[PDB]
């Protein structure tokens, strides 16, 4: 396997905790402890800054994610607000803030149609905000199951179904009931000995893979009612199996975890400031799948890797942060 | 152990040369080093230049003790200041030390949580004036 480095970058000062692509895949944005969001245009084979947001958060970005059409960007910060940033005018400015966590926010994930965004925070609370309107947000949910920092939280692929991960070592499922169309927690996914930093869908959201301070990572599979592996299908609720677990193959916490949409390719980051690439074999059992190492960069950066995320358009293409300030764009070839 | 992230009001108002300096750190509560009340000591660094760890263990002088998250983040914040960055730094309670080790262990590893405790202003003092 290839794992080969093309650019480095850095602009921010200090830490850089998050990298995002926009759904268009010749633009990223990037957030730290500096309170900036960086915009990088691309322009022949060089990476630069076209814009710097600051003055949205008075604390830490801890994350951002731009909204599946392109034109709104939410930045989720320790200063207990979520901006929304939108080209009103304009250049970026901040049209909307969604306050309501008592906390650090340490996520934020948008819905396929753009239409659901949601955070969690460190309050142990998941917020799940509709989007009606050119920049404001209603609440639509506050599901408070966790027992802990909530970590991070990323929605299905295809369908209106929410993934977060926790510090109290857990993995939660929202989805709407019928009848009274609340938002209710459809699953609890437990296999885990510490913290869940990172989850990511599969191409179809029918699998998840998760990443832990407990040093693996796991895949877990979704069974429906009329299931053929035999799996009880209890209130014919899809329930969430551990169906591997990647042990051994990193020596710290790993902090995040992408699943190529376009490759099925899974790309790690590591406390111990490598960044490992696995595959599914050729031969893989569904319900006991096997996921290899099919390249490594154990030296991908000089500290703890803080984020990856495989370019949604670029298939091969991978972005990654590091607490040693810099940005990394990779290009993997199996 | 409450969230290491927060203080309460109260409160507000080789192996040789790390013990050298975590030694002096003034407890957050009673007028004695951390070394004074036995809660440092240099026979519980462990530290792996072979491998860029540094391990240490902290004795709480109550199994109850209130202000051990405080005391860790106070070691780390230190050693965060003074040792090159290529330092892997582990703080933790020293076994069977304290009824909530395991809880004030996990807090003190998270690399999240610390960062966000040194962004509350209130907390970053008190830190401030213990490792000076």
């Amino acid at each position: 396997g290839r794992l080969i480095l093309e650019h480095t970058l850095q602009g921010h000062k200090g830490r850089i905790w998050g990298v995002a692509w926009h759904p268009k895949g010749n633009v990223f944005a990037s957030c730290g402890e500096d309170k900036a969001i960086r915009i990088w245009s691309l322009t022949g084979n060089t990476w630069s800054t076209k814009t710097i947001l600051s003055d949205g958060h008075k604390r830490t970005i801890r994350e951002i994610r731009w909204s599946p059409c392109g034109q709104y960007l939410a930045s989720a910060s320790f200063d207990a607000t979520t901006a929304i940033w939108s080209k009103s005018s304009g250049e970026f400015e901040c049209n909307a803030t969604l306050e309501g966590h008592e906390n650090e926010v340490k996520s934020v994930s948008w819905s396929r149609s753009g239409g659901l965004l949601a955070t969690c925070s460190r309050d142990k609370s998941v917020w799940i905000w509709e989007v009606a309107g050119d920049d404001e947000f209603e609440c639509a949910a506050v599901l408070n199951p966790h027992t802990q920092d909530v970590k991070r939280v990323v929605w299905h692929p295809t369908k209106d179904i929410l993934a977060s991960a926790s510090y109290d070592n857990t993995i939660k499922m929202f989805a709407e009931e019928p009848i009274d169309n609340d938002w209710d927690c459809t699953a609890t996914l437990t296999s885990h000995t510490s913290t869940v930093w990172g989850i990511d869908f599969d191409a179809d959201g029918e699998r998840l893979v998760s990443c832990s301070d407990d040093t693996t990572i796991k895949i877990w599979r979704a069974y429906h009612p009329g299931n053929t592996a035999g799996v009880a299908t209890p209130d014919q609720q899809t329930v969430w199996k551990c169906v591997c677990t990647v042990s051994g193959q990193h020596s710290r916490a790993i902090y995040d975890v992408s699943w190529c949409k376009l490759t099925g390719l899974i790309a790690t980051a590591c406390g111990d400031d490598g960044i490992r690439i696995f595959k599914e074999s050729s031969d893989s059992k569904p319900d006991e799948p096997t996921f290899e190492q099919i390249t490594a960069e154990e030296g991908a950066h000089d500290q703890d890797v803080n984020s990856v995320q495989w370019n949604p358009v670029v298939a091969g293409q991978l972005i990654s942060c590091s607490d040693d300030g810099t940005i990394k764009i990779w290009k993997v070839t199996e | 152990p409450t969230d290491i992230e927060d203080i309460n009001p109260n409160v507000y108002d080789d192996k040789r040369e790390i013990f050298d300096l975590i030694r002096n750190i003034n407890d957050p509560e009673h007028p004695l080093t951390l070394e004074e009340l036995h809660v440092v000591q240099e026979d519980l660094i462990r530290i792996n230049d072979s491998q860029n760890s540094v391990h240490i263990s902290f004795t709480p002088t109550i199994p109850h003790c209130s202000m051990a998250t405080l005391i860790g983040l106070s070691i780390r914040v230190k050693l965060l200041r003074s040792l090159p960055p290529r330092f892997k730094v582990t703080v933790e309670i020293t076994p069977g030390t304290h009824a909530s080790e395991l809880a004030v262990n996990k807090q003190l590893a998270d690399k999240e949580r610390v960062a966000a405790a040194l962004e509350n202003n209130h907390l970053a003092e008190v830190i401030n004036q213990c490792i000076a």
